């Protein structure tokens, strides 16, 4: 996941004194359609869908068309 | 009143037998699909040793076989798959004529025509879908379908009413008629998802059932309901003796059959105690065919055998 969920970079000042070095590094979020971040998700990031609008009780009909 | 009694027993397979065919043509030939991915041809005999042998074997399909049907000739058989795909069968080679391909997931069942010139199927993909013997879909039923699998498909057995019904996870039955492509009629009721529907030989009756253990009548042509059976546990597979006015279902570890004049269980059919160390200490009872005599019953199950029954006075 490191090759597509983290963006980085390393560069070099030159001061009076010598040189110092600067890394950056981000974490992308998770973009489904829309290119801000990678359209794959986390390999252990499962996720559950919710169960809806059920009705408990029944008796027996019929319904002609 | 008759009684039952165990015949002998088949012993060809290695996975879960998932159901039995036969016909009035070929007396001494009954054929069965398994989970092992491969469907048995039998020889049957009287011979005092043991009741038959596994005479051909069908091999052609990729996973599981869920369902399988024969031609009222005889010739050929039909079958469906966990591969997704449905395969018409030569009987005197054991060779498939041709292939069925259209479905996007998994086959649940499968139907001829009366007639035997169409064929009709339903999957976990949600689409009830119609086809030519050439192989070519004709109809698919899509958006007025079950909202989730279907889990079985019939045809009426008398040519004046062309009409096929259906059960699924959605816990409707459902009624379509065939020239038309569209939905006659919704039945309500049933508490958990369907495994079976089954429509008696004079053309007149439905049953249904599954997980909340109840068999339910249902009216073909006048549109209406009937009364309740309580079966027990769970209902696996029903079916309509061909000579008698008998209701037969397999519920869990065991078989039994409802006389509907006056409404009463006639007997009940298990299994000799084999000592386990957990709960379902029987083998599951998975499908059932009665013989084109009447007179005999076969019973598939869950420890790869088919058990064979007769009545008796």
């Amino acid at each position: 996941p490191v090759n597509y969920y983290v963006d980085t970079a390393v560069r070099h000042v030159l001061l009076r004194q010598g040189v110092l070095g600067i890394k950056v590094k981000i974490m992308l979020p998770w973009d489904p359609s829309g290119k801000i971040g990678p359209k794959k998700p986390l390999p252990d990031h499962v996720s559950i869908v919710e169960p809806k609008d059920e009705i408990l009780p029944t008796t027996p009909i019929s319904e002609q068309k | 009143t008759e009684q039952m009694t165990l015949r002998g027993t088949l012993k060809g397979h290695n996975g879960w037998v998932t159901q039995i065919a036969t016909t009035p043509q070929f007396p001494d030939m009954i054929l069965s699909a398994s989970r092992d991915k491969t469907i048995i041809m039998w020889k049957l005999t009287r011979d005092e040793t043991n009741y038959g042998i596994p005479q051909r074997a069908l091999r052609g399909h990729s996973h599981f076989v869920s369902d399988v049907v024969i031609s009222s000739d005889g010739q050929f058989a039909l079958s469906g798959s966990w591969d997704g795909t449905l395969r018409l069968w030569d009987l005197t080679t054991g060779t498939t004529t041709r292939r069925f391909v259209g479905h996007t997931k998994d086959v649940l069942s499968v139907a001829f025509s009366s007639d035997n010139r169409q064929i009709v199927s339903g999957s976990r993909d949600k689409t009830i879908k119609l086809w030519n013997t050439l192989g070519v879909c004709k109809y698919t039923v899509q958006d007025e379908s079950h909202s989730e699998w279907v889990s079985c498909v019939r045809f009426s057995p008398n040519s004046s009413n062309p009409i096929i019904v259906s059960c699924g996870w959605d816990k409707l039955v459902k009624v379509w008629n065939l020239a038309n492509c569209k939905l006659k009629t919704n039945h309500i009721g049933h508490t958990g998802y369907l495994n079976t529907v089954t429509v008696s030989p004079d053309g007149s009756l439905c049953a249904s059932g599954g997980k909340d253990g109840q068999a339910m009548l249902w009216d073909l042509n006048e549109g209406k309901h009937l009364y309740t059976l309580d079966g027990g546990d769970i209902i696996n597979a029903l079916c309509f003796s061909p000579n008698r006015y008998w209701l037969c279902a397999a519920t869990g570890p065991s078989i039994k059959i409802w006389d509907l004049e006056g409404k009463i269980i006639v007997d009940e059919l298990k299994q000799e105690v084999i000592s386990t160390s957990s709960k379902a200490e029987p083998p599951q009872c998975t499908s059932l065919a009665w013989s084109a005599d009447g007179q005999t019953l076969f019973a598939g199950y869950t420890d790869n055998l088919v058990r064979v029954w007769q009545v008796t006075i």
